[PDB]
């Protein structure tokens, strides 16, 4: 999945 | 900034840019970054809540956008080169791998309903991944969708799964995670192969389609 | 392996001139085969020649959109009219244009600058014309190239993107244009 966003 | 830029792939749509960073911004950038290192997160593909996988297992951090001279410049360079403007960029993310960790192949696009909402800033469209060191051995970046994969000598068996980018220092790959027209472009499926000697410190902008706020 | 100084013009349209784009033997070349086949105006299909080729290859790699996605080259040789790249009102090969690359044959003296009137900043002082002055200005200098964005990130149209250029006032405009699309133009 997608990295984390800021 | 004015540079090399050996291109990579098409499909995705992958570039090297040599020595984007300087030494002493690498250095400058994992300093700072020590103290405030946690366990990486991951989006839930349904869900969009942040959650802790073993998919991905490095440290990270993040800096905020504007609040330090040094990643400003470096903002701004990112900003230069990929051509979008600042407001659509995510804050500095730096993260560590060593001694096993890794992040397998995923898509740095939104699958969830609310990441890649308006708020958000839209959808990722093109990411920035810097090189703060070099590392011994592993911790590739692997594309293993890539049109061309890499063999021979001195890459991992991780690596020769796809096209891959050893980690130098200065150095950063940009690629995009939706094609000319917005779509999503799954041929940009990406990873880190595991970090086996070395510390790979590295600094991530993800870049949306518009203005996060 | 076309290693160059960059200079960002605006932020709104995005816009970016490419010093030295083009060597001035590559701009000779296509303006001398150009001139037979002039009618005004003319066109060069992909990949035709060689030297056409790699120029055209060049724009690929800065522009970072693939081949298959450009147009040929249009070869033009220079009323204001000022219009957007983009397709409007009041389903089209290639879907939209997303990107113009305006590469300058020749130095002009006087006049004939690309012109965007719509634009953040508008250029004042001398060194520029009038016309020029209604907008952010770029001045035909041998082998530069002007880059923009005719649409936004998202792929929704730039109305700042507008653009023209502006008479001639002393010399001889030549350019070679080449517009890139979001998709194939198969
Ligand atoms: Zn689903
Ligand atoms: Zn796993
Ligand atoms: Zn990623
Ligand atoms: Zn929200
Ligand atoms: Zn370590
Ligand atoms: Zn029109
Ligand atoms: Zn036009
Ligand atoms: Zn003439």
């Amino acid at each position: 999945p997608s990295p984390s966003p800021s | 900034w004015r540079g090399e830029v050996v291109h990579l792939s098409w499909s995705p749509r992958a570039f090297l840019l040599k020595n984007f960073l300087s030494d002493e911004e690498c250095d400058y950038i994992v300093e700072k970054a020590r103290p405030k290192m946690v366990k990486s997160s991951v989006v839930d593909n349904e869900s969009g809540k942040s959650v802790d996988s073993e998919i991905r297992t490095s440290t990270g951090t993040w800096f905020a956008k504007g609040e330090d001279s040094v990643i400003s410049k470096i903002e701004k360079r990112v900003a230069q080169v990929t051509m979008i403007p600042l407001e659509n960029h995510e804050g500095l993310q730096v993260l560590h791998y060593h001694d096993g960790q890794k992040y397998e192949p995923h898509y740095d696009y939104f699958h969830d309903p609310v990441n890649a909402g308006p708020e958000h800033g839209g959808q990722r469209v093109v990411t920035m991944l810097m090189y703060l060191t070099t590392v011994e051995e592993g911790g590739e970046t692997v594309l293993p969708n890539a049109e061309q994969k890499v063999t021979g000598d001195g890459w991992s068996e991780c690596a020769k799964r796809g096209l891959a980018v050893k980690p130098i220092k200065g150095d950063a790959l940009m690629f995009y995670s939706l094609k000319p027209d917005g779509s999503n472009d799954p041929a940009s499926l990406h990873g880190s192969c595991p970090t086996l000697k070395g510390d790979k410190w590295s600094a991530t902008k993800w870049i949306h389609v518009a203005p996060i706020g």
